[PDB]
């Protein structure tokens, strides 16, 4: 095991959460580690972006909802969800490589998340 | 798809990737009508405004930096004169031929 994830569950409407995921080494890392989910019956959708130039620019329909950072102690990877609605089954998946297309995209096995 | 064409200038032609004014091969494209259209708009695709200047042919710029809208000194820091430009595209299935 390499990569790991950390944190999430239950999400009482309103309430805070804490999600991580984890890589094995800093050239793991290099260049880009971008956040993404997942959802059944709902598109698939990045979560958060951090490109290796600096800036970070993420989705403008998904930049101001979403606070992204990074530790590299435990390479751990701070996310939060925040008032979760009915609407908004997703189950989350921590996947790199996914401004390459399905060619570039690295598949593993991930955790299943139900959002009532 | 005429801004991925020789000779002209524009948001695509010299800001995303640059194509020579002397092209040889072939110019394909599958109907991205039932592939690349989703409900909600297809965001997820982003395209700039301007860049420094000019390109060259085949050259890949996945670094979505801010540029100088215009002259105000950034000295690293975003602000007056320095402009975001990437934007996102909604895509839907009342959407014409245009």
């Amino acid at each position: 095991v390499q990569l790991v994830e950390s944190g999430g569950g239950l999400v009482q409407p309103g309430g805070s959460l804490r999600l991580s995921c984890a890589a094995s080494d800093s050239s793991f890392y290099d260049y880009e580690m971008s956040w993404v989910r997942q959802a059944p019956g709902k598109a698939q959708e990045w979560i958060g972006s951090m490109y290796p130039s600096g800036r970070t620019y993420i989705n403008p329909s998904l930049k101001s909802l979403v606070t992204i950072s990074r530790d590299n102690s435990k390479n751990t990877l701070y996310l939060q969800l925040n008032s979760l609605r009915a609407e908004d089954t997703a189950m989350y998946y921590c996947v790199s490589n996914w401004a390459s297309g399905s060619t570039g995209d690295y598949w593993g096995q991930g955790t299943l998340v139900t959002v009532s | 798809v005429r801004q991925i064409a020789p000779g002209q200038t524009g948001k695509i032609a010299d800001y995303n990737y640059k194509l020579p004014d002397d092209f040889t091969g072939c110019v394909i494209a599958w109907n991205s009508n039932n592939l690349d259209s989703k409900v909600g708009g297809n965001y997820n695709y982003l395209y700039r405004l301007f860049r420094k200047s000019n390109l060259k042919p085949f050259e890949r710029d996945i670094s979505t930096e801010i540029y100088q809208a215009g002259s105000t000194p950034c000295n690293g820091v975003e602000g007056f004169n320095c402009y975001f430009p990437l934007q996102s595209y909604g895509f839907q299935p009342t959407n014409g031929v245009g």
